[PDB]
């Protein structure tokens, strides 16, 4: 297995070593020409998976592909064709993530003498030429541009060097499309609206601005490793290569480009006055320490050991405060809107594995992050304090729920619904759910107990207290006696005969009585409640045919768990699997009055969130056995594709339904308090107004892909230029995600 | 193309369990195994809840039942249980982040299952808690006390 | 601390 071994040592190189990184190099150069004879056909394909995957180790393999290209020339062109395929063919897939590592390896070759300067300033007028390109979305401009800025760090002196008056031109054309770009997105992206003490900049802004210092200072820079510089002898006699010319890839309707996005910002060097100075926003060498760490985790984010690892083991040409870097560009994914890169709970174990490596520095830089984030509260993002809480509570419950709470004494005087003493509700409600009510109320100082989650605890009407005068009462009581001794079906429905109050079937007494009675003797746990649910469903589908019955047995259900938030988002859940209550039903019940007071409480958006997911799923699953069953007919059951065809229609409306109605009722009741504050002369921007406009904006971010199927019912019936410009900014913003 | 040491997943690799009572092959036990959506769930709490697993095993995922570890005799916690995904993906990423993370202080474990049949959520060993329980010699508060052995 | 609750034996579309 000398394939394998070869795998292993262009892996290997670059990693920590007794030697050199250049004897390595060097050493490593000699072995793979020695092989070419009859592994040429691998090192390519090995060294061309190594540009497009281990961007983190740019400059180790340009270096190695230089040092080939010194011994061979005909390896080198080779590669260089191969590189501009994979390019080609990276962006025809939309993979334009990937392709901004090969454009930058390609750049980067260049510093090793593999590609001529001409050949590379030649591509990078092509790219910036796609500016004048008319009728194409922002985006697609966009990506060009920071495909050319990006690799500037790497290749910008030289380029500059070579042909100076040719690259002037293209910052140009550059210069003046990044000043007529639209920036109506960036409200939406911004973890924090406040731009003190750290703005979140929209990223083409941020490295504009970026290489705009590094060409003030002469094209040098203080972070980027370049082997490539102590093989200036051999690099110098090797002969250079010519890209063809380049023609970016047309836009059609089947092109998808990457969102814009806004960059997280929370350090600078006054965090760390001790340790080494922190390389500052508007520095490239910030631009290439995240970008690389970022890169690092992609590689990386299934091993969470081997992650935290290659963090800490992260090198540069100088020091860097390393610790401060890694925890920022942790937030900066797990907060990233509208979606992390990976999941959520990557993030809180890797921190952790973090801690057990660099465990007398990390956990403090950790907590003085923490102490940040809670401080900076006021104006973040609700869709992102979600995470911080679900975070924060997680990584307590790793760490014995130890936690300095009086530090954060500054909310108790505050109002209840501000962002810090509602963070502080919402995390210790968090932590009883991984916990006991007991055991969180022991953790926290008197002071605090105002804040502690209430007794998860059921609240039966017709119980010992109750007074026997309420309707139902002696029904209540035989349907416990019967729920008790193993009863049937049709002996609940015949007792629920003895009742008062299509040509009229709906009773909400009868819904009350059974349900109040059903959860109660079932509410000894998640698995009881839920067989209770299986045994008696019938009843419940008959009770519950009628819409406004679906409401009343939510209605209800309510009523008596809303002490135990955790278990009415999981029987919402049953009763949407088992069909006892439908997506619009849940809807509904978010926005009613009975709801009203706990509104702004994370658990009725993670229904309405876990709701909404359910019914994409149907939507996809029906989809697919008429995808299965047509590839059969492509090989009776052409009947069958024209049943399946009317239920992917009636899937797909349910769904479209579904996001109709929440829209709706969002925009009734922002309309509702913005006239209401017009007529009051009152401030609009109230606790509930953020984050009920919040929790809009994320039905947006965290569904964008099935909401840009109804663009155009939105434009025309719901977000119209009569609606408050409050409102309509939302989707204005929205529609800047792939504009 | 892909690179050995990026496409390495070593925390969704199967361990080395099997299921004794198993009606079927070795290789027909490891074939379920690398489909199933089900979680073995190690090193539990006796006073933790169901409702505990399902808020923390529902952060890599939806979970479509939790099966507790029951004691045969007594019919209470004995400190094992299984969750069972609605997705093979959502079962990995439990493998991933929450195997070897804390639920009630406790170091929990997961192991790929092969599959809940009845019975399987009885403890195996003589006293009627899990085999685990019977030869240790420690003082674990949250699982009893000392082993069965040493306690009677 | 808490109390575990015993478990019977009968408590194991869209
Ligand atoms: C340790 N266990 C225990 N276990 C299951 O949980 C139930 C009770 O386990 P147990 O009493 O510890 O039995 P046993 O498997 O003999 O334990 P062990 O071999 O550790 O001594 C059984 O259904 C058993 O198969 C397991 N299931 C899987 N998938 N992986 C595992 O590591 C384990």
């Amino acid at each position: 297995e000398t394939e394998d071994h070869l795998e292993s040592l262009i892996c290997k190189v670059g990693e920590k070593s007794a030697c050199s990184l250049e004897s390595n190099l060097e050493g490593l150069a000699g072995v793979l020409e020695a092989d070419l004879p009859n592994y040429k056909s691998k090192i390519l394909r090995l060294l061309c998976t190594v540009a497009r995957l281990l961007p983190e180790k740019l400059t180790i393999y340009t270096t190695l592909v230089g040092l080939l290209n010194a011994r061979n020339y005909n390896f080198g062109g080779e590669f260089v064709e191969a590189m501009i395929r994979q390019l080609k063919e990276s962006l025809k897939a939309n993979n334009y993530n990937e392709a901004v590592y090969l454009v930058r390896f390609l750049s980067d070759l260049v510093n090793c003498h593999v590609i001529a300067a001409p050949s590379m300033v030649a591509m990078f007028e092509n790219f910036v030429s796609v500016t004048q390109e008319e009728d194409v979305p922002q985006v697609r401009r966009d990506w060009y541009v920071y495909a050319f800025l990006s690799s500037l760090p790497w290749v910008g002196k030289e380029l500059y060097e070579k042909k100076d008056a040719e690259m002037d031109r293209i910052f140009a054309n550059t210069e003046s499309y990044l000043k007529r770009r639209q920036k109506t997105h960036v409200p939406m992206l911004q973890v924090w609206t406040a731009d003190k003490p750290h703005p979140q900049e929209e990223y083409l802004d941020c490295l504009w601005a970026q290489i705009q210092k590094l060409k003030k200072d002469r094209w040098q820079e203080r972070h980027i490793l370049r082997p490539y510089l102590a093989f200036d002898s051999i690099l110098c006699e090797a002969l250079q290569h010519n890209l063809p010319p380049f023609t970016p890839p047309p836009h059609t309707e089947d092109s998808v480009y990457p969102m814009p996005r806004v960059i997280f910002r929370m350090f600078d060097y006054t965090d760390d006055p001790e340790g080494p100075v922190m390389p500052g926003s508007h520095s490239v060498e910030r631009f290439v320490i995240e970008e690389n760490l970022h890169c690092i985790i992609k590689s990386h984010w299934k091993e969470r050991k081997t992650c935290a690892a290659q963090l800490v083991s992260y090198p540069g040409k100088n020091k860097i405060p390393l610790n401060y870097h890694i925890v920022e560009v942790i937030f900066a994914e797990l907060f990233q809107l509208p979606a992390p890169p990976h999941i959520d709970v990557m993030y809180t174990t890797l921190l952790i594995e973090l801690c057990k490596l660099q465990p007398g520095s990390l956990p403090q830089v950790l907590a003085q992050a923490t102490e940040m984030l809670y401080m900076r509260l006021d104006t973040m993002n609700t869709t992102c304090v979600d995470r911080f809480i679900n975070w924060f509570s997680h990584h307590l419950s790793n760490f014995q729920f130890r936690w300095s709470w009086e530090d954060w004494s500054d909310c108790l005087s505050q109002d209840p619904e501000s962002p810090k003493p509602k963070f502080v509700r919402e995390v210790l409600e968090k932590c009883m759910r991984l916990s006991y009510h007991q055991r969180i109320l022991d953790i926290v100082p008197p002071t605090f107990s105002a804040l502690c989650p209430a007794n998860p605890t059921c609240i039966y009407k017709y119980g010992d207290e109750s007074s026997n005068s309420l309707p139902g009462h002696s029904v209540a009581l035989c349907l416990a006696v019967a729920f008790k001794s193993k009863a049937t079906n049709d002996e609940i429905f015949s007792i629920l005969k003895d009742v008062p109050n299509e040509g009229f079937s709906f009773n909400p007494l009868k819904i009350e009585v059974f349900v109040q009675t059903l959860l109660h003797l079932a509410a000894k746990s998640f698995s009881h409640s839920f067989s209770a649910l299986a045994k008696f469903h019938e009843v419940f589908k008959t009770l519950a045919e009628s819409d406004e019955g679906k409401l009343h047995v939510l209605r209800v259900m309510f009523e008596v768990w809303r002490n135990h938030p955790q278990m009415i988002a999981v029987l919402v859940d049953k009763m949407i699997r088992t069909q006892i209550v439908d997506c619009a039903a849940v809807a509904n019940w978010i926005f009613s009055s009975e709801l009203s007071r706990d509104f702004t409480r994370l658990f009725v958006w993670e229904i309405l969130h876990s709701t909404i997911r359910k019914m994409n799923k149907h939507v996809l699953k029906i989809q697919k056995e008429l995808e299965e069953a047509k590839e059969k007919l492509a090989r009776v059951l052409e009947e069958q594709i024209e049943r399946l065809q009317e239920k992917v229609e009636s899937a797909q409306s349910e769904q479209k339904n579904l996001f109709l109605v929440i829209f709706q009722r969002f925009i009734m009741i922002l309309t509702e308090h913005l006239v209401r504050c017009e007529t009051d002369g009152t401030s609009v921007l109230t606790p509930w107004y953020k984050n009920c406009i919040e929790r809009l904006q994320q039905i947006f971010l965290q569904h964008h892909q099935i909401i840009q199927q109804y663009m155009v019912t939105l434009e025309n019936l719901l977000f119209t230029a009569e609606l408050d410009p409050h409102i309509l900014a939302v989707f204005q913003q929205f529609c800047a995600l792939q504009a | 193309g892909l690179l050995k040491a990026l496409r390495s997943d070593s925390y969704v690799e199967l361990s080395q369990y099997r299921d004794q009572h198993f009606r079927g092959d070795n290789e027909e036990q490891e074939k379920l195994l690398k489909k199933s959506c089900t979680l073995y769930v190690g090193n539990l709490s006796f006073y933790t809840t169901e409702e505990q697993i399902y808020e923390l095993f529902s952060k890599s995922g939806d979970i479509k039942k939790i099966i507790m570890g029951l004691d045969k005799m007594k019919k209470t916690a004995c400190g094992f249980c299984f969750v069972e995904y609605y997705s093979r993906a959502d079962a990995e990423n439990a493998m991933r982040y929450i195997n070897g993370t804390r639920l009630d202080d406790r170091i929990i474990r997961t192991d790929w299952d092969a599959g809940f049949k009845e019975g399987r959520q009885y403890g195996r060993g003589r006293s009627g808690g899990q085999v685990r329980d019977e030869y240790r010699q420690d003082y674990d508060a949250g699982r009893g006390g000392y082993g069965k052995l040493a306690q009677n | 601390k808490r109390t575990q609750i015993v478990y019977s034996d009968d408590v194991y579309g869209f």
